[PDB]
């Protein structure tokens, strides 16, 4: 637990000193108004020039006591239309899987950039929901319209 | 990693008094974040506005802080971390809010 929290303090400090424009990552508030280092609320801007452009997509990041030996669990809230996002919101990504591409050196910044990258490059070998996967595979112009519509909806204003 | 022990009345000292009079003033931190060492990553005081201000009037005991509790204070603007051991004391007298041992 202490190993996890020491790392999470370092992560928080580095994020505060330098994060990418439009991104948000802050420990969430416990019900008593304290903050919880093991549970962050985050936000990811759609990349420019892509149909995600203008959208801001919120997600939660949960760290376990054996972090950074294990990756955090990441979940969009609300759930998104995207081939690699489960109906629950959970994000399916290989650097987020302990038995695959996760390494302890991976930073929170790298996780959020890796998730942003996933938004515009769906991974067809690892679909997590029926609808976005089917439409992406069968009707790519309809896929792009749903994404654009969704990006419009999550436009902050 | 240096360590200090502070005596105070856990039911009378506010979060704000801990932040401003103890951690900033007495221990010379400029922009401290203070964590309760409960193994849950509880952040009691944040140097970011406006993240923990809503708790400034609350007594330390409202957050489970008691005799023997450990806080970790970490300065955002210096390389400076400090472990604070809490001794609960109800006998400091009318002119004293806290004592460094």
């Amino acid at each position: 637990s202490g190993i996890a929290l020491s790392r999470l303090a370092q992560e928080r400090k580095a994020w505060r000193k330098d994060h990418p424009f439009g991104f948000v990552a802050v420990p969430t508030k416990n019900p008593d108004g304290t903050m919880n280092l093991m549970n962050w609320e985050c936000a990811i801007p759609g990349k420019k020039g892509t149909p995600w452009e203008g959208g801001l997509f919120k997600l939660r990041m949960l760290f376990k006591d054996d972090y950074p030996s294990s990756p955090p669990k990441c979940k969009f809230e609300p759930p998104l239309f995207h081939p690699n996002v489960y109906p629950s919101g959970t994000v399916c990504l290989s650097i987020l899987e302990e038995d695959k591409d996760w390494r302890p050196a991976i930073t929170i910044k790298q996780i959020l950039l890796g998730i942003q990258e996933l938004l515009n490059e769906p991974n067809i070998q690892d679909p997590a929901q029926a609808e976005a996967y089917t439409i992406y595979c069968q009707n790519r112009v309809e896929y792009e319209k749903r994404v654009r519509a969704q990006a419009k909806k999550f436009a902050p204003s | 990693k240096p360590e200090v022990t502070v005596r105070l009345n856990v039911h009378k000292v506010t979060v704000l008094t801990l932040q401003d009079k103890i951690v900033k003033e007495k221990f010379a931190m400029v922009a401290p974040d203070v964590q309760i060492e409960d193994g849950k990553g509880t952040i009691l005081i944040s140097s970011e506005e406006g993240e923990t201000e809503a708790n400034n009037h609350k007594k330390l005991s409202e957050f489970g802080i008691r005799n023997g509790s450990r806080l970790q204070a970490d300065d955002f603007l210096q390389d400076y971390t400090l472990l604070i051991n809490i001794l609960h004391s109800e006998d400091l007298g009318k002119d004293v809010e806290f004592e460094v041992v």
